[PDB]
């Protein structure tokens, strides 16, 4: 239905992409002719499900000159053996007398799973008839006419012989959309509806949508209009639907309890998302501030750098230190500071029953992160899949497939075009220095103990956030908070509001008594002789700077 | 009437009702009503009957058709068939309410891996539906017994996607359909009929029918002289009962229990007081405090402590709605059916979005990881599903809607469960339970002992002096046991009791609650945090 570019929200970049691709040779075929250089026989299209790339589909076949003609897996593939075939040659045939036509296939994984990943010898006949068919379209009658466009989420259980030249070349990826994205498409959606809202608590509204997809934003929105509707019925017994219609406007709190009514079903897949935290969240750090700026920024001074003497591109900066304490914080700080884009990988959730999944996971990993190139790979929690093996004997082997596959990874280090990549974990040396081995991940840091001045900072951070009294002393604090980690004191803070809460459940400012004794309550469950083995390592290891 | 089914009757009154209430150039604003339900559960018991009765409230027309009765012997017939009652729908919807009735669509759909023309018919009926969608008020209600039964391929959105199931029997509603029957029936005038309903656990409505069928059937058989009005006695319902087939089969305890049928441990009352009912005030609280909603605590206990008991009189105290989740309840004989009702409970919770969901004794809702390399698939496919769903989360940042359910789970073998579980962003807090101290079992004996017939020659601080290494239920058994003793011994028919037996009664339950057991418990689910 008229589906047109001006419907389509976010994936710019990606729609100017296609669109180029597509046009020129759309546009002037003969052109190529005269370079002699051929044509693109199709382009393969990939993403998660719900994106729903036919919308795509659809939108750029109508657009332009485009005959349409669809062709869908579950909806070819029945019992026929080569009746499959039949359809398919006979679409190719009757869109070839139709040039300016374009044929597309969703699932093509479907239609052809693996050679050893399937069974049913009659589908790989019809992979051969496809292949067949497909030559027929590196024909010279209609050189580079019969568009065919091929979109799954799944690039591995494609057939391989597929990625041959000449075949499939152009893969564009459509992953889940972002912040400003889900903005923009939930924009162009909400177009021609009556509302009220104001594009500010809309970008909030947008950033509510962690792991939502366009489809369940299309229902989000009959959603929250059904909800309205109710909510005006709820004020009037009876009426006919002139005034139903008359007064229907959507509203914020409508959109808030549709969204919390119905959950989305993205979030299993990576995403690309944006550090929200502040360095104005954290207190101190100001040597690590600047070592950690430095570190991420000399790599694009070994231009000059080199130009200078010209030694090494080193990359691996690895933290370590406390569990969790603030760390991933500093993380995501500099990861904001920067700019760039981040891509969690958190290390106890790479077990999987799902045999190589896994691997899988992290393969797709790299790729987006080569695909949006200035981009910062981070990890965590490093030793829990660095158990070394032996231990399990029918667990450690997932693991150590997953580190060789992260090595082989790692490994396009030029091709890690200033691609840094930052992790940190707590007892360094559980690790294989497969990965402290120099080159990959040479840079280290322990992360010092908060001092008095940021155990200030801190508290100033937490009472910024709850009405306290007046009977508070920084000073005995930062005393009898020392052994301890900042998020500890937070929660001990937080238990003393807790007692003052118990003082009364109407009180207003927590009394520096309950929080004394709270610090009797809370005990520092980590030992001195920890920051003995941190420094120690610290001196018996390879290179900080 | 629609006796024990008034409920969901309203529920899916207003669901159902939403199209048909009201207009439909409102939904041409822009608005597409899902259309087409599903009602999954043993019928008879009214399921046809309230169907029939919601079109009668809104005034539709039952058009009651059997869709099993449409069964073909060559291909192309049912679709006509399928035809004439559709398009008998699509002119219902060109005068008013279409409110077809088809039941037994499973029947009509045998899933995949089956023949082909199970494809044709469903395929046919998809045009069928989604070209009368065009149409005005075409609404159409598959009567089954099971969602799982039906075709997979209409499931989707914008297909049969709102299901109901049927009414659960429980006991309000079994007490409501027993005199909805008999309103036509002459039992006699006396009847405990509470005492034949808690009989009858698990009977759906349509077995107690059936029940009080065959009893009246005996009655009439073995008597003859008041040939017109019988007294249908409960004594033969009663032997119908014995002689009826078992029942069939998220349970909630609708037993409350308060706060003194509990002792000891009053720190970890105060604690689970702290963290779980205080967020009740919350949407006030925090503002002039601060700290937010801790999301997941796990208590544990040594088993034989009846944790349950202190969940049951948490989920007592505070009047929000509570649904239950068990291994007993849950290890149905059907495979990949756990995570599905573990995903139906939570939208229960959102449902009655004010919510306490509790997870009683984990290791065996979810078993070991790795002991058995064999069959512990599903198992982390319902891991999987969990570690996703528990994902609860809100705006809560600086009125408010506090539309959030809260997850509290206990268990004795915490070393067992995946580790991932105890994420921080998880379950976010973990509290310990001590068996009770000397001073503990001392007020635990003393209130389970409140209502046994107690001698003027006992003392209870003695055996709290000896009856240690004794879990609540250890006490609560042993004063049982001699209660028992001192009455039928001397007592044929007694009055009292004395402590003797309790004394005796002490070796007769070998207490094997060791301290190094105590102190394993302790330190091994204390390093799982």
């Amino acid at each position: 239905f008229k589906v047109t570019y001006d419907m389509i929200g976010g994936l710019s970049s990606q729609l100017k992409a296609i669109r180029e691709i597509i046009e020129l040779p759309l546009k002037q075929p003969e052109l190529f002719k005269s370079y002699g250089i051929p044509a693109p026989r199709g382009v393969l299209l990939y993403g998660p499900p719900g994106t729903g790339k036919t919308m795509i589909a659809r939108a750029v076949a109508n657009e332009v000159g485009a005959y349409v003609s669809v062709i869908n897996g579950p909806e070819i593939i029945s019992k026929f053996y080569g009746e499959t075939e039949a359809k398919l040659r006979q679409i190719f045939a009757e869109a070839t007398l139709r040039h300016p036509s374009i044929i597309f296939i969703d699932e093509l994984d479907a239609l052809c799973p693996k050679r050893e990943g399937a069974q049913n010898e009659v589908e790989k006949r019809v992979v051969a008839s496809l292949l067949t068919l497909m030559d027929g379209i590196g024909s010279e009658v209609s050189e580079g006419q019969v568009l065919v466009l091929g979109a799954t989420n799944r690039p591995h259980a494609l057939d391989a012989a597929l990625r041959r030249p000449g075949r499939f070349d152009k893969e564009i990826e459509i992953g889940v959309p972002n912040a400003q994205d889900r903005l923009d498409i939930l924009q162009k959606l909400l177009r021609r509806v009556p509302h009220l809202l104001t594009e500010a608590e809309l970008l909030q509204l947008a950033n509510s949508a962690h792991g939502y997809v366009g489809a369940d934003l299309k229902v989000l929105c009959n959603e929250a209009g059904l909800c309205a509707l109710r909510r005006i019925l709820k004020k009037q017994p009876n009426l006919p639907d002139v005034k139903v219609a008359g007064l229907v406007k959507i509203t914020l709190k409508d959109f808030l309890q549709a969204m919390n009514d119905i959950r989305p079903s993205a979030m299993r897949e990576i995403a690309i998302d944006v550090p929200n935290v502040s360095w104005s969240d954290i207190g101190g750090l100001e040597s690590i501030k600047l070592k950690l700026e430095q570190a991420v920024e000399w790599p694009l001074k070994h231009p000059e750098s080199f130009i200078r003497m010209g030694i090494q591109p080193p990359k691996g900066v690895l933290l370590y230190g406390p569990p969790g304490c603030s760390k991933t914080m500093i993380a995501k700080a500099l990861a904001n500071e920067s700019g760039l884009n981040f891509l969690a990988i958190k290390g106890p959730e790479l077990m999987n029953k799902y045999v190589g999944e896994s691997e899988r996971a992290v393969r797709e990993t790299f790729r987006k992160a080569r695909a949006v190139a200035p981009s910062i790979i981070f990890f965590d929690e490093l030793d829990a899949l660095a158990v070394e093996r032996g231990s399990s004997l029918g667990a450690g082997n997932v693991a150590d497939r997953v580190l060789a596959q992260l090595l082989t990874e790692m490994d396009g280090i030029e091709q890690l075009k200033d691609v840094t990549i930052l992790a940190a974990t707590n007892r360094p040396d559980r690790i294989d220095k497969a990965l402290m081995r120099p080159g990959r991940i040479d840079r280290i840091i322990y992360v010092p103990l908060p001092d008095a001045a940021t155990r200030r900072e801190i508290f100033k951070l937490q009472f910024h956030s709850m009405p306290v009294s007046n009977e508070v002393d920084l000073d005995e604090l930062i005393l009898q908070t020392d052994a301890y980690s900042g998020a500890e004191i937070v929660a001990v803070c937080r238990e003393a509001a807790l007692l003052a809460l118990e003082e009364d459940i109407q009180a207003n400012l927590i009394m520096k008594r309950h929080f004394t004794q709270a610090l009797s309550t809370v005990t520092p469950r980590i030992p001195e002789s920890l920051r003995r083995f941190y420094e120690d390592y610290q001196e018996k290891s390879g290179l900080h700077t | 009437p629609l006796g024990g089914l008034s409920e969901a009757a309203d529920s899916l009154r207003e669901l159902l009702r939403l199209p048909l209430r009201y207009p439909r150039a409102l939904t041409a604003l822009g608005l597409a009503v899902p259309r087409g339900v599903l009602l999954a559960g043993p019928p008879g018991v009214g399921k046809t009957q309230l169907v029939r009765a919601v079109a009668r409230e809104a005034g539709a027309e039952l058009l009651a058709v059997s869709a099993p009765a449409l069964q073909g012997s060559r291909p192309g017939e049912t679709e006509e068939n399928v035809r004439r009652v559709f398009q008998r729908a699509r002119e219902l919807a060109s005068r008013g309410p279409s409110l077809l009735f088809l039941d037994e669509m499973d029947a009509l759909c045998p899933q995949r891996g089956s023949r082909a023309p199970e494809s044709r018919v469903v395929a046919q009926v998809l045009t069928l539906l989604d070209g009368a969608s065009g149409d005005r008020e075409v609404v159409v209600v598959g009567a089954t017994n099971r969602p799982d039964a039906l075709d997979p391929a209409l499931r989707r959105p914008g297909r049969f996607d709102r299901e109901v199931v049927i009414g659960t029997p429980t006991l309000k509603q079994r007490k409501e359909i027993l005199q909805v029957i008999t309103s036509k029936m002459p039992i006699s005038s006396h009847v405990d009929l509470g005492l034949l309903a808690e009989m009858t656990v698990g009977y759906v409505g349509a077995d107690l029918t059936a029940l009080c069928r065959e009893a009246a059937m005996h009655a009439l058989l073995h008597s003859e002289k008041n040939q017109d009005n019988p007294v249908i006695d409960e004594i033969d319902f009663l032997e119908a009962f014995k002689n009826i087939q078992p029942s069939s089969f998220g349970l909630m305890d609708i037993k409350p229990v308060d706060w003194e049928e509990i002792g000891g441990l009053e720190d970890v009352k105060l604690k689970l007081k702290q963290s779980i009912e205080w967020p009740l005030k919350f949407p006030w609280e925090f503002v002039r405090m601060g700290l937010t909603q801790p999301k997941g605590v796990l208590l544990y206990g040594p088993p034989g402590c009846a944790k349950t008991t202190l969940v049951r009189a948490l989920a007592t105290s505070c009047h929000c709605s509570f649904v239950s989740v068990s291994g007993a309840d849950l290890f149905s004989p059907f495979v990949g059916d756990s995570e599905k009702v573990l995903s139906q409970i939570f939208r229960q919770a959102r449902a009655s979005t004010p919510a306490i969901l509790f997870l009683d004794e984990i290791d065996s809702i979810l078993g070991a990881r790795s002991a058995s390399k064999t069959g512990c698939d599903v198992q982390e496919r319902v891991l999987s599903v969990l570690l996703n769903e528990l994902d609860g989360v809100g705006l809560k940042t600086i009125e408010v809607f506090n539309r959030s359910v809260m997850i509290i789970a206990a268990t004795n073998r915490p070393d067992v469960l995946d580790t991932a579980l105890l994420r921080p962003g998880r379950l976010d807090k973990i509290i310990y339970i001590p068996p009770p101290d000397h001073k503990g079992r001392l007020s635990i004996l003393k209130v389970c002992t409140k209502t046994m017939p107690i001698g003027p020659d006992v003392s209870l601080e003695n055996l709290a002096a000896e009856t240690c290494f004794f879990s609540g239920a250890d006490l609560r058994n042993l004063c049982t046991e001699a209660a028992l003793l001192a009455l039928q011994e001397n007592g044929l028919d007694a009055t009292t009791v004395k402590q003797e037996h309790f004394l005796k009664s002490l070796k007769t339950v070998k207490p094997s609650l060791s301290c190094k057991d105590l102190a394993l418990y302790e330190n091994l689910f204390k390093k799982e945090g």
